[PDB]
């Protein structure tokens, strides 16, 4: 079934290969039909979702039997369809990007949790990985902006989730399912036919809620968590040095960490979106993708590639070590006045969780809500970009301060320490 | 993020303030600035190089003072830019080597040699001396202004120690080079606040101009006294003004070279200092020398306005220019930026709107002579956009506005403005016409004189035909303006028709007609192309050609025009044949010295290698260029014109093709390659005709039509030239036209040129073109030259009737059918459908149409129905309705659907129109150019029944786009008779948008009266009258308003009394019977007139 869905997608060669920009003389005098486009969008989306489903039911088998699935043909076919999905020069369909990185996650997850790990790794050529990881980098350096998720804008920089493919799909419910009413309106429902019922393309789109943009940000932030999660996995696959655990996980991940801190501090604090926390989880996650790269894999972190990011690595670590001062929180009384400013949405979330959806949140015994006025406070600290968690302060400390490599000299280091105190 | 809120001046100043604290020797500031610069770069979607490259000529400029100490700072700058230290240095060598030299003698030039070449083993002496020779012009400039080195021994000595291998003292006599003057005047920094230093350096470059141009060979050494300003006597000021005008067009050539940088060599800092040099030459120069080269700075400031970051400095340069110049000379260039003001007004921030207000108030107070009565379009354009708000500013200007609108006839100055080239003025003219005609409809008195509206209609048709493959939007609004004009009466409205004229016949062998052709080609096309150019390279090439042609005409080198010579009566009477709008722009460049050969990269290509697959405009330019450089040899006066056709849009190549090809014709006794390359082009014509024509979509076949037309033109020009050559040979050289057997040998080669790739194939490759009169000409020529008594009249006729049945002529078609074509009886049947018994042929075709043997005998029935307005019978045909729906993808069925859509548009019935486009939208890829128009009109009508105004506006605008690109063709070639079939569809597209845009009956009644006013310019032919009234009928019975029904009864009564006056009471009755369900009290007389025209008298 996996081989059939892979060459089924290479039959549907042209859905994932529409060009970036059309002709200036591309006259939009046309029947403006959507029904055939809706058919093969459903074909491609359900096909990639079936690839994800085949690999998780193969993931659920007992761990001695994975060699009955994999051969050369599986990996060459998925290499083709993975180059097809995470596109470069064509318009990206985001529906297939989710499943096409979730498949890579299932692969790197079972490589870890099997016994005959070599005969997968011997079956995988390094060219497969160094074609995969560059596309994962190029996915990771894209932007997530709610005001132009659903807008059509400049390519390969904003994960945009186009208007003309906005439905759920098989595994996960990814949009608002605006094109689900048109699935039932694709047939005549009192007739036995072959050609589709005609759907006009320009009727859709009617403007009432940007909340749809917020939950699509939530899915795209989970997508970036997924990408650097499989970075975290294939660090652990190739613990020894290879072609692919090769120092650009300092460059791209440190670019990502530095910018998702910088425009967090410049733009997101006090914007009362629900997607702050996960967005300040990504930085909180990707430091660890720095950290064990720094601690356990320094032998490939080459001397030139560290100087490619000497700005951004040191600045990103410094925005964690700035939080050891902590004259901001220091009490209880004004921190809840901060979470009335930045984190009212999670107050609504925890009240609806407490009164409806959690067994332990009733008849609160004066130790379970002292835990709440501990953890909401450390949460709103982690949102306010001052006072992160202490463990991440240590992990950022033992890269900057520790003497594995001269990031700073001692007369350059105390020039950073004086900008906190110290 | 303080910088992110700024614009060009403040933005570059703040980027400099970013980088001088980037290198503020604290580690924390350096790492934080690297991070913020890189994030600021990536949130602008720019690499940090192209973020900081507009200030790298300023940033590391002072690093040339201190490069040996601040190696770590330049190291930080190169690791921030992400390039190598050499690659940013040879591209910015222009800016620091003029300061690396002139500083103290223990130079950084050894270190810049150490970077600019790798290692000591790469020899630094020759690379040092040729980088010194590379940008020596800027070094000379910096030596003259920034330090005042006005002594040649100072320059020579300070060169020869910095480079002991430097050539011949300095690179000799290169100081009065145009490039040195350009680099002098680029350093004119200026501001709104005139400083003592800003006057100091201005006086310094003015005195360096006085050093370089007026007495150079006298004062190569005695130059230390020229640094003083006020020791300049007035007796040598006119020598300065004389040497300046002979040394100013080439420095604008250097300016034109380094604005329009075709290789991406520099940023816009060069463009800024070019505009500063333009501003200096506006201020500190004589008045004549800017009136001289005005059309240089015109398309310099045009590219300055066009690029985004240099807009404000270019507006300030115009603001300088607009006040230092009178009114009768500013008319040449004012439209090209009034249009840019109006069409790009929206993105102007506060500062640009302030400087453009400062343009306009200066223009309306001090210089109202240009705006009010020298060209009145410029005030109505500014009043026509109330977003800008002219009238609230002055008020006294409105006293001139509210009378200058009335007293100025405005159509013929829309005429010559629509033949422009830049897109801004032909968006402004279209946005002004679509307001002007909207005012003239409700004014109800737009003129129709038996200053004609057909001038602007032909201008619009030429405009839409020019841009059939460029910018669909202005073809949309162009076709919308055509629809606002509507259909003209074919009798009392006619185009220009300038062929009974001088007729473009010019013998290029005698001088006395060669000079007349050159003055005509300068007057009509070269002088307009000299102004309306897009890049300045084309404007310089036009300047070169229009100089060298005058040098051929004996007017350039000898100087006579000042009226102190006066001994040239022949030359003055020759000069008089120009007109003043060409004289005032051709007068400066008599004494110009343009020299733009660009030789020895030409590769004369063998001919039958076709260039069709690239396009038409590539093909005709390459073919014309392969002609005129292989048959001319530098003294035949068409030689310089090759510089025009490496940047042509295809127009000028198409103009010159008959002349150079006819000159290649008249070379004899084969011998030379001149006839051999003739054998190159004949087979090239064989490459044109004997081609594929399938396997390509509707773009490459249109290019093939253009390739047809471009070489039909040379055939009719060879014929016209040979006939006039016989005529003026027998006219003046004696009377009896036979002599010498060599001019006859000239005349034989057109005869084997007009009989190569011969007829039956000119006609075949011309009736598909749609120039049907030309195809009729070739069909008759291949009738007579054929011995017609034999049986070749079977294959000749089945397309001969095609070349009459849409040409508008009938009485020869009916004469062709009843002579030598009397075999088949079906041929005798088809004569009925043009001779008043057409319905006798209709029901014969209907039962021939139920044989199901051929597809074309069905579309013959459908076209014979459509030509006789049987629309309800077309939509009820069983050839479409199998049971309810229709058949699949369409080889010839689309020609059926093109009818079946169109009649469904003309019979307003929402169900048979709605299931019809339900069947259309089941298709896959509608390739057909004709189907999609009537499809979009159909979906516009379905939306107009659903009471949805913006949706039907969207679909009618789609219909305007499709007509303005595809269906519309060139004017001034075709008639109005063949254009009328499209004008009726445009007049039926405008009134749907005009009736849909109405929210109440109060304006709907006014809309109906405006349309009934539009039913008076229509004329009195039955086909467009019935078509437009049928479309109002189809509107009024999809919109179920009661006022729409009261309109609908009126439209049925007007259809009835229309049709009974046109002897077509077959549909007058079945339109009048709709007025009885409405029960009008006027149908009792209308049925009496229908009974009277029927024949029965007593009833």
């Amino acid at each position: 079934c996996f081989l059939f869905i892979c060459d089924l997608i290479r039959i549907y060669h042209h859905v994932l290969k529409v060009p970036i920009h059309e002709s200036n003389m591309n006259l939009h005098v046309e029947p403006q039909i959507f029904q055939y486009e809706l058919i093969d969008y459903l074909i491609i989306s359900y096909s990639f979702d079936l690839l994800e489903g085949i690999l998780r039911v193969l993931q659920s088998h007992p761990k001695q039997t994975y060699m009955e699935f994999f051969d050369e043909n599986i990996l060459k076919s998925f290499e083709f369809v993975y180059k097809l999905a995470l596109t470069i020069s064509y318009k990206p369909m985001v529906n297939v990007i989710f499943s096409a990185v979730e498949v890579v996650n299932i692969i790197t997850s079972i490589i870890l949790n099997m016994d005959n790990s070599s005969d997968l790794k011997s079956l995988i050529s390094g060219s497969w990985w160094r074609d995969c990881i560059t596309r994962l980098y190029a996915l990771l350096e894209k932007e997530i902006k709610s005001g132009d998720v659903y807008n059509e804008n400049v390519d390969t920089t904003t994960l945009h989730m186009s208007k003309y493919h906005d439905f759920f799909g098989l595994i996960r419910n990814i949009g608002d399912n605006e094109l689900g009413g048109l699935i039932s309106k694709l047939i005549y429902t009192d007739r036995l036919q072959s050609v589709p019922r005609v759907i006009s393309k320009e009727d859709i789109g009617m403007f009432t809620a940007p909340i749809i943009g917020y939950k699509m940000e939530k899915w795209l932030l989970k997508l970036k968590d997924e990408v650097l999660n499989i970075f975290e996995n294939l660090l652990m696959i190739y613990g020894d040095d290879a072609t692919i655990v090769n120092g650009e996980m300092l460059i791209h991940s440190s670019k990502f960490l530095s910018r998702e801190q910088a425009l967090m501090i410049e733009r997101y604090v006090g914007q009362d979106s629900p997607n702050l926390d996960l967005r300040c989880h990504l930085i909180e996650h990707t430091l660890t993708i720095i950290y064990r790269l720094w601690k356990d894999h320094f032998k490939q972190l080459r001397e030139e590639q560290i100087k490619q990011v000497e700005s951004q690595l040191i600045m990103s670590l410094w925005r964690f070590l700035v939080c050891q001062t902590e004259t901001v929180t220091a009490n209880e009384r004004e921190m809840r006045d901060h979470r009335h400013l930045v984190d009212s949405l999670h107050d609504l979330t925890i009240k609806d969780q407490a009164s409806y959806y959690e067994d332990a949140f009733e008849d609160l015994p004066e130790y379970i809500e002292e835990e709440l006025k501990m953890q909401l406070n450390k949460r709103t600290g982690r949102i306010m970009q001052v006072k992160y968690d202490e463990k991440f302060q240590e992990m950022a400390r033992t890269i900057l301060e520790s003497k594995s490599f001269d990031l700073t000299t001692l007369e350059e280091a105390d020039s950073l320490y004086i900008s906190m105190g110290l | 993020q303080l910088t992110l809120t700024t614009s060009n001046d403040v933005f570059d100043t703040l980027l400099l303030k970013l980088i001088d604290i980037f290198n503020s020797d604290d580690y924390s500031l350096r790492i934080m600035m690297t991070l913020q610069i890189k994030n600021m770069a990536k949130i602008l979607k720019k690499t940090p190089y192209q973020l900081l490259s507009p200030i790298l000529p300023v940033l590391l400029r002072q690093l040339g003072k201190n490069l040996v100490e601040r190696k770590v700072g330049f190291q930080n700058l190169i690791e921030l830019l992400g390039y190598s230290s050499k690659t940013i240095l040879d591209i910015f060598q222009r800016y620091i080597i003029p300061y690396a030299i002139i500083q103290y003698k223990s130079d950084v030039l050894s270190e810049i040699a150490k970077i600019m070449c790798d290692g000591d083993t790469s020899l630094i002496n020759q690379m040092k001396v040729n980088l010194l020779k590379k940008n020596s012009r800027q070094i000379f400039a910096v030596a003259l202004v920034k330090h005042g080195l006005f002594s040649l021994d100072i320059l020579e000595t300070l060169f020869l120690n910095r480079a002991p291998t430097f050539d011949k003292g300095y690179i000799t006599a290169y100081l009065p080079d145009y490039k040195t003057l350009a680099e002098i005047t680029k350093l004119y920094k200026n501001s709104v606040t005139k400083d003592a230093s800003d006057s100091e350096n201005a006086n310094m470059i003015l005195c360096s101009l006085r050093f370089l141009i007026t007495n150079f060979e006298k004062d190569k050494r005695h130059g230390s006294k020229y640094k003083n300003i006020n020791n300049w006597t007035d007796d040598q000021e006119q020598a300065f003004q004389k040497k300046l005008q002979d040394n100013i067009l080439g420095i604008f050539q250097v300016f034109s070279s380094d604005i329009h940088d075709v290789e991406g060599r520099t940023t816009y800092y060069e463009k800024l200092r070019v505009i500063n040099g333009i501003s200096f030459l506006i201020i500190y120069a004589p008045k004549k020398s800017i009136i001289s080269a005005l059309a240089q700075i015109s398309i310099c400031l045009q590219t300055g306005l066009g690029l985004k970051e240099v807009r404000y400095e270019a507006f300030r340069c115009w603001h300088l220019l607009v006040r230092h110049l009178n009114d009768e000379e500013l008319s040449t260039v004012i439209d090209s930026l009034i249009a840019f003001i109006l069409q790009k007004w929206s993105e102007f921030n506060g500062k640009l709107r302030n400087i453009v207000y400062s343009i306009l108030d200066t223009l309306i107070k001090e210089k109202s002579d240009l705006i009010l009565k020298l060209k009145p379009y410029t005030t109505l354009a500014l009043v026509g956009k109330p977003e800008l708000g002219i009238l609230a500013r002055d008020g006294q200007f409105a006293r001139m506005v509210n009378k200058i609108r009335s007293t100025t006839d405005l159509i013929p100055i829309f005429a010559n403005n629509l033949k422009s080239s830049n897109k801004y003025v032909i968006n402004q003219n279209l946005d002004d016409i679509e307001v002007y005609l909207r005012r003239k409809q409700t004014e109800r008195s737009i003129d129709f004189t038996p200053s004609d509206i057909t001038l602007v209609l032909g201008a619009l048709l030429d405009t839409s035909h020019k841009f059939r493959n460029l910018d669909k939007d202005l073809c949309e609004k162009c076709a919308k303006c055509i629809s606002m004009i509507g259909v003209l009466d074919v009798t009392k409205h006619e185009f220009k028709r300038t062929t009974y004229s001088e007729n473009e016949v010019y013998d290029l062998n005698d001088s006395v007609q060669t000079i007349k052709f050159l003055i005509w080609v300068i007057n009509d096309i070269l002088v307009p192309a000299f102004w309306q150019s897009e890049n300045p390279s084309k404007q310089l090439f036009v300047a070169l050609v229009i100089q060298e042609s005058l040098k051929y005409c004996g007017l350039s080198s000898e100087s006579w025009d000042m009226n102190h010579k006066e001994l040239y009566p022949n030359e003055a009477k020759l000069w008089e044949k120009f007109n003043s709008v060409s004289k005032t722009t051709i007068y400066p460049l008599l004494s110009s010295l343009y020299l733009a050969q660009s030789w020895k990269e030409y590769v004369p290509l063998k001919y039958p290698s076709n260039n069709f697959k690239e396009g038409y405009k590539i093909w005709v330019k390459r073919f014309t260029l392969d002609l005129l450089k292989t048959g001319t040899t530098e003294n035949h006066p068409l030689h310089v014109f090759s510089s025009l056709i490496r940047e042509d849009d295809g127009s000028l190549s198409n103009f010159l093709l008959p002349y150079i090809s006819l000159d290649i014709i008249i070379k004899a006794e084969k011998g030379t390659p001149y006839a051999d390359i003739l054998n190159g082009i004949i087979i090239e014509f064989d490459s044109i005709f004997t081609c594929n024509l399938e396997g390509m979509n509707n773009l490459q076949v249109d290019s093939l039509r253009m390739c047809y037309e471009s070489i039909f033109r040379v055939f009719e020009y060879c014929k016209k030239w040979a006939t006039e050559f016989k005529q003026n040979y027998s006219k003046l050289h004696g009377t009896f036209i036979i002599k010498d057997t060599k001019t006859t040998n000239m005349l034989l080669r057109i005869d084997e040129f007009l009989r190569t790739t011969p007829s039956d194939l000119l006609a075949q490759r011309s009736l598909e073109t749609d120039s049907f009169e030309r195809s009729a000409l070739y069909l008759e020529q291949c009738y007579r030259q054929n011995p017609h008594d034999k049986n070749q009249n079977g294959q000749l006729l089945k397309n001969l009737q095609i070349t009459y049945e849409e040409i508008g002529d009938i009485d020869s078609l009916d004469g062709v059918l009843r002579t030598f074509a009397t075999g088949n009886l079906v041929s005798k049947i088809e004569e009925l459908q043009y001779s008043e018994n057409w319905k006798l042929a209709q029901d014969c075709f209907n039962v021939l149409g139920k044989f199901s043997d051929d597809p074309k005998t069905t579309t013959r029935m459908l076209k014979s129905m459509y030509d006789h307005q049987l629309y309800s019978q077309i939509i009820s045909n069983s050839s479409f309705h199998s049971s309810d729906g229709k058949i699949s993808l369409s080889p010839d069925v689309k020609e059926w659907y093109s009818i079946g859509l169109e009649a469904a548009n003309l019979e307003g019935n929402v169900q048979t129109l709605k299931n019809w486009v339900e069947q259309i939208e089941s298709l896959r890829n509608i390739d057909d150019r004709e189907v999609l128009l009537q499809y979009n009109i159909a979906k516009a009508l379905i939306a107009i029944s659903n009471e949805d105004p913006l949706r039907t506006q969207k679909y009618i605008h789609n219909s305007f786009r499709l007509i303005g690109t595809n269906f519309i063709t060139s004017s001034k070639e075709t008639t109005l008779l063949k254009k009328q079939n499209l004008l009726m569809k445009l007049h039926s597209l405008y009134d749907l948008s005009f009736l849909s845009s109405a929210k109440d009956k109060f304006e709907y009644k006014s809309n109906t009266t405006i349309l009934d006013y539009r039913m008076e310019r229509i004329g009195a032919d039955f086909v467009p009258n019935h078509y437009i009234l049928s479309m109002r009928k189809s509107f009024d019975q999809l919109k179920m308003n009661e006022q729409a029904d009261a309109d609908l009864g009126k439209t049925f009564f007007t259809l009835a009394q229309l049709a009974r006056n046109n002897a077509r009471l077959d549909i007058a009755s079945e339109s009048l019977m709709h007025c009885l369900e409405r029960r009008l009290p006027q149908a009792e007389l209308e049925f009496a007139e229908i009974l009277w025209k029927q024949g029965e008298n007593d009833r």
